[PDB]
């Protein structure tokens, strides 16, 4: 082996060392996929987490998150959805103050029905069979102020319940957690977000920590 | 005689625990208990009554060892 070849092997070993260090660094970060409707309050939640694709790094209690967002990607989701098979969790927003509205100029489509359809598609996808979901049900104050004048019968014909923030919110929540047909592999963490909530980072921290511990226990065959 | 029947009952109980854990291998309670180490710990429990039988035996060159 010539001296030049020895120099080449030296350089290759340096490159391998650098790549190993970078991979070990990248393996310890939480990767989140932020999904939701355009007007579902994604921007406010993004703002209160951090104190084509848009990336937002943020740290909480000595742990790191990257939090990818794909809202501005108007194309077929089946083509690029498999790029997110190995993410830690999926965050999904609903915007409860949408049960008496219409979208996409269809003029016969409840916004919340479209949200349920999207949730059903994402939850029962082939690439996401063991990925937990954090469901934020936000704009609850508008729901509280609105529920008096308009009942839930516009969005749900069968309600058999009272018009109060105590029972309608729970009714909407039990609708979304009943579309999950994989109850023995994943779970849904539901939280009610609002303006100046300031307590959503900790909820995400708790959910992701539980997810990590459960994954590690399942790998050991200990769960 | 008294240690002998005490040890025999200990052996029977340990055997019952081992058999039930083998028959219920995949249940959550059994899997949460560290099966592969549970069997080692149960072997450790099983050895002691055999130790009783060894100490009651007649001293020899093999039995001292």
């Amino acid at each position: 082996l010539s001296a030049e070849d020895k120099a080449a092997v030296e350089r290759s070993k340096m490159i391998d060392r650098n790549l190993r260090e970078d991979g070990e660094k990248a393996a310890r970060e939480v990767k989140l996929l932020l999904l939701g409707a355009g007007e579902s309050g994604k921007n406010t939640i993004v703002k209160q987490m951090k104190i084509g694709i848009v990336e937002t790094h943020f740290t909480f209690k000595d742990l790191h998150f990257k939090m990818f967002d794909v809202g501005a990607q108007r194309s077929e989701r089946k083509k690029w959805i498999h790029c997110f098979e190995g993410v830690t969790a999926i965050i999904f927003c609903v915007a409860l103050s949408d049960y008496d509205l219409v979208l996409a100029e269809d003029e016969e489509m409840n916004r919340m029905h479209a949200s349920m359809k999207l949730f059903d598609s994402i939850c029962n996808n082939k690439w996401f069979t063991d990925t937990s979901i954090i469901l934020f049900l936000n704009k609850k104050d508008l729901f509280e102020e609105k529920i008096k004048k308009s009942p839930l019968t516009i969005c749900y014909p069968e309600y058999a319940g009272s018009n109060t923030y105590e029972e309608a919110a729970a009714y909407i929540q039990c609708q979304f957690e009943d579309l999950n047909k994989r109850k023995d592999t994943k779970e849904i963490y539901t939280h009610f977000t609002c303006s100046t909530d300031t307590k959503n980072v900790q909820f995400v921290f708790d959910a992701v920590t539980d997810v990590i511990i459960k994954n590690n226990l399942k790998d050991c065959g200990l769960f | 005689v008294v240690p002998v029947f005490v040890a025999i009952l200990g052996i029977i109980a340990t055997t019952f625990v081992i058999v039930t854990f083998v028959r219920y291998n995949d249940t959550p309670i059994v899997r949460a208990s560290g099966r592969e180490l549970s069997y080692v710990l149960l072997t450790g429990i099983f050895l002691c009554y055999s130790i009783t039988f060894l100490m009651i035996a007649a001293p020899d060159t093999i039995i001292c060892s």
